[PDB]
């Protein structure tokens, strides 16, 4: 259809179209001009409110640096269309489905919707497996479920990325099946990194044989408000083919989706509405909602979604990550504290938790341990504020033990990455169930008691640790 | 004409609500009848916020204003490299106007992830305690924190100062600064030729808050232009602090919904901007870089703030100063126990890798045993070997303000302390004992100084020759 530009107040547009059009909610329009001197159409925004009077509001997902009111608009005539499928894969897309890896147009059999519902509540699944990782944390003390989403949390700087990265080591250049990366407002070096990194390992185009298992959509920090609101939809309208189309199982690496919040948080007073808890929108549990219930594993295939959330100020009662943890059959909490102590990958051993903990998905070994190790964590834990000031002269035989072990265990649950030998400077390792398990097991009994502490911090298996 | 011109409905605060101007567009430049230039961003159903640059105390009600067609360009050039410029890129130093032959845009797009290469580039500093734990590599966003008189500004003055020429080209931004304190700056950087290659972007408090946003951006895009010409350019951006607040000052002037300590909605996109559009490009587009360094100060040690958060989750590491460890002898403070740098020793060469890292290390292990040493009744040799070779490296990384090491200089000194050299002596004297043997080395050895840089790397000869080098010069305290 075709409106003006009515207002044009930072990244929001109220559009006037005629009493008889009106562009349907969601319907993205496209405006015309922009840019100094020369014509593009970059300027794509969505339409979010009718606020009468023959005027939908909008945001647009480019900059409205130059636009002018009256400028022609288009209602397009419903949602904005990535382009989805194979021919995607290899690539580096734009919150707009535009390729932005210089690589040519994007060949593509169809378009799709990044606003699509949910699968019913007869499409879902209650299948439950593991997924080894590879980090004597995980899959010791909170494994992740197929299909199910991981929520890793943290706040600024805690190695969150760092734990994306080893995790498309250890599982993406290995997993078998499609794979998509999102960029959810963060730095672009991270992307230029994974991506020079997944061309090295070959698991982008090496020729143009087409043999990649991975399809990215990169909206950054800088983008405006409304593309960090979308590129997690994107990302996702791209990983919500392979889930049903090639009936793939297919994994979604968001690089923090608190960015996709923060981002909506922006678009809310600006839209006019109430502010809600600590500045963010009254729909912030109805727009990060709808958008990890469409990222989820079906009847007709699977999404392993590994999803990182930022922590502001480093308090997890914040609305923005609290939110989430809803939507997760897992969660690896780091900290800051345990991480001023040079303990990485820096996971609260504590505070992390996996609903297949259950001995009726994994084993009563790998049950017990799990708690037996999180028990001492509890009481030394519990002890410190304690001895700190009561020092220990007085604690008995049978608690100074677990003072001895518990910095065994703390430390023995320390893990240098394949990815971060530049953080550690030592080589990585693979540790899985079974050679934690045991490790482990060798602590709670007591029978290392004569091993110092730095023996297991840094170390891949319980020999490594006695070497 | 309703087009092209306007009328001036009000003048609240230095932000105005034109009439008219249909034409406008969003970014635009004004220009009002007492020749006030201003920018325009509420293109309102009826009306034009315009937010002011200068004194609104002239504008009145009536009078009319222009629409300049442009959507607010800089000049730029070679020809500044020394001239104090202003804000609107006009000289406030008085020595006349600049040759513009190009003129580049304040807010342009950053640079994406095709024209981008990972960090391998160097930047020397002239600090022994950031070019050895804190690598900032060219074209990597590092940022500096710390309170009120942190010695930050320092870490800053010393490093543009610390850049050989030729090297690296220097913008020098001051946003919120005071008159008086940037000259005192403005010449501690002449008085040692540093200003044949640096600018200095900057605006006074006095000076209108629609402009501190810019300080950046105006300092950013001057930097640019060496950029894409191959060139490499180090951004300072004197607190990004109080240009925060000087955004705040505009939304909420222009009436614009707040949050967390009044900050606006688009607070994030002050930094994630500004940093961003600092990089390292490929070498398709000239292998030119621009490595940002921005302050940030803070309150309290309180480093959880919303504009201090915000920062830190933009740049690629940190160098936290402590208001604490100053007066303790660590002077400069630098927390390398917690200031980061993400790009690695990948933005260092061997020569440093081989005692850094090890230097690494070590300020590492003091880290876990150091509130010990006051409280060591009783300890363990394999600890006091610890809290023996600690506070020694500290004094190494202190530094006299205003002087900075080259990269040999780097070396040979951790080279000293981090091999058992300065060992069993006493840390109240240590200081010294680099500024005599430095002096000492660049006299009667520079030959084997030269021998360090070229080479890149410590062979197995200038260590021996290192060795009797300072084995007989510690003997000689
Ligand atoms: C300072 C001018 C030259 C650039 C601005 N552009 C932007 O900062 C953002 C990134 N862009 C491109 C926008 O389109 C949104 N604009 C603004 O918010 C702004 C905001 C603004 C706020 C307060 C005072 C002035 C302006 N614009 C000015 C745009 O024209």
């Amino acid at each position: 259809n075709l409106g003006r530009i009515a207002q044009i107040i930072g990244p929001v547009l109220n559009v006037a179209f005629p009493p008889g059009k009106m562009p349907n909610i969601y319907n993205a329009l496209i405006v015309k001009g922009r840019d100094t001197a020369g014509q593009p159409m970059n300027v794509t925004c969505e339409v979010q409110q009718l606020l009468g009077n023959n005027r939908v509001r909008a945001v647009a997902m480019s900059a409205t640096d130059g636009l002018t009111r009256g400028m022609e608009v288009i209602d397009t005539g419903a949602p904005l269309s990535v382009p989805v499928g194979g021919p995607t894969l290899g690539r580096i897309f734009n919150v707009l489905g535009e390729p932005v890896d210089n690589l040519r147009p994007v060949d593509t059999r169809t378009t799709s919707p990044i606003h699509r519902s949910a699968p019913a509540f007869t499409q879902l699944d209650t299948k439950l497996s593991i997924f080894e990782t590879g980090i004597k944390v995980v899959n010791l003390l909170a494994p992740y479920r197929r299909g199910g989403k991981i929520g890793l949390f943290g706040g600024a700087g805690v190695g969150k990325t760092v734990l994306i990265m080893e995790l498309i080591n250890n599982i993406a250049k290995a997993h078998g099946g499609v794979s998509v990366f999102g960029g959810v407002g963060e730095r672009t070096r991270e992307g230029n990194d994974l991506y020079m990194e997944m061309k090295e390992s070959g698991v982008i185009n090496e020729q143009n044989i087409a043999e990649s298992k991975v399809a990215l959509v990169y909206g950054q920090m800088n983008e405006p408000p409304g593309a960090r609101m979308r590129v997690g939809l994107t990302a996702l309208t791209m990983a919500e083919y392979f889930r049903d189309v090639n009936e793939q199982d297919v994994l979604l690496f968001i690089d923090n989706i608190f960015r996709f919040v923060q981002a909506g948080s922006e678009v809310s007073a600006l839209l006019g509405r109430m502010p809600s808890a600590v500045g963010y929108q009254p729909t912030l549990s109805t727009e990060m909602g709808s958008l990890q219930e469409r990222i989820t594993s079906t009847k007709e295939g699977s999404i392993t979604s590994i999803q990182a959330v930022y922590v502001p100020a480093d308090d997890l009662t914040d609305p923005a990550p609290a939110t989430t943890f809803a939507h997760l059959d897992a969660t690896t909490v780091l900290s800051r504290g345990l991480a001023a102590k040079g303990i990485y990958p820096a996971v609260d051993p504590l505070d992390s938790t996996s609903t297949m903990l259950q001995p009726r998905i994994v084993g009563e070994e790998h049950y017990e341990i799990a708690q037996r190790v999180k028990e001492t964590l509890q009481r030394y834990k519990e002890l410190q504020d304690i001895i700190a000031i009561l020092g220990l002269d007085e604690l008995s035989e049978e608690d100074r033990l677990t003072v001895a072990r518990a910095r065994k265990i703390e430390r023995f649950l320390s893990q240098p990455f394949f990815v971060a030998e530049v953080f550690t400077g030592s080589p990585g390792k693979y540790v899985g169930l079974a050679e934690t398990i045991r490790g482990f097991q060798l602590i709670l009994s007591g029978e290392l008691d004569s091993l110092p502490e730095q023996a297991f911090y840094l170390v891949g298996n319980i020999d490594e640790a006695t070497a | 004409k309703v087009v092209n011109t306007g009328t001036v409905l009000q003048v609240g605060d230095g932000i105005a609500r034109i009439h008219g101007l249909d034409e406008v567009m969003a970014g635009e430049l004004v220009e009002f009848e007492e020749g006030t230039i201003g920018i325009a961003l509420n293109l309102e159903s009826n009306n034009v916020g315009v937010v002011l640059m200068g004194d609104g105390l002239m504008i009145q009600e009536g009078s009319s204003v222009k629409a300049t067609g442009r959507i607010a360009q800089i000049p730029v050039s070679e020809a500044y490299l020394g001239r104090v410029i202003n804000a609107l890129a006009k000289p406030i130093d008085g020595r006349g106007e600049i040759t513009a032959s190009e003129s580049r845009l304040i807010e342009s797009p950053a640079p994406g992830i095709m024209s981008r290469r990972s960090v391998y580039e160097p930047l020397q500093t002239g600090l022994i305690a950031i070019d050895a734990m804190i690598p900032v590599g060219r074209g990597q966003r590092e940022l500096i924190i710390g309170d009120r008189q942190t010695g930050k500004t320092a870490v800053a003055t010393d490093t543009i100062l610390n850049q050989q020429g030729q090297n690296v080209i220097c913008v020098y931004v001051a946003i919120g600064q005071k008159a008086s304190s940037v000259a005192q700056v403005v010449t501690n950087f002449q008085e040692r030729g540093a200003m044949e290659y640096t600018i200095v972007v900057a605006e006074t408090a006095d000076s209108p808050a629609t402009l501190q946003y810019l300080a950046p951006y105006t300092g950013a895009a001057l930097a640019e232009y060496f950029m894409y010409r191959e060139r490499h350019t180090l951004i300072i951006y004197d607190d990004l602090s109080k240009q925060a607040q000087a955004y705040r000052q505009m939304s909420l002037l222009l009436r614009r919904p707040p949050g967390r300590e009044a900050y606006p909605g688009d607070v994030f996109y002050l930094h994630s901007r500004l940093l961003e559009r600092a990089a390292k490009l490929s070498s398709l587009l000239g292998e030119g870089s621009m490595t940002a360094l921005p302050i940030v100060e803070t309150q309290a040690g309180d480093v959880s703030a919303y504009i201090p958060t915000n920062v830190i989750s933009i740049t690629d590491g940190q160098i936290f100063l402590s208001a604490d460890l100053f007066n303790a002898g660590i002077r400069p403070a630098i927390n390398v126990g917690i200031s980061v740098s993400r790009v690695g020793s990948a933005a260092q060469i061997k020569a440093m890798k081989k005692v850094a890292g090890k230097l690494k290390l070590e300020l590492a292990q003091f880290a876990e045993l150091e509130a010990f040493a006051q409280f060591a009744s009783d300890l363990d040799k394999a600890t006091q070997n610890q809290l023996a070779r600690g506070q020694r490296l500290r004094e190494l990384l202190k530094q006299p303000q205003s002087a900075p090491l080259t990269v040999e200089e780097q070396v040979m000194t951790i080279y000293t302390g981090t091999n058992g050299y300065l060992d069993s002596l006493e840390l109240d004297q240590v200081r010294k004992y680099l500024v005599e043997l430095r002096t000492y080395v660049k006299t009667n050895k520079p030959e084997f100084q030269e021998i360090i840089s070229s080479t890149k790397t410590f062979t197995e000869e200038a260590e021996a020759l290192l060795k009797e080098a300072i084995q007989e010069q510690m003997e000689r305290f």
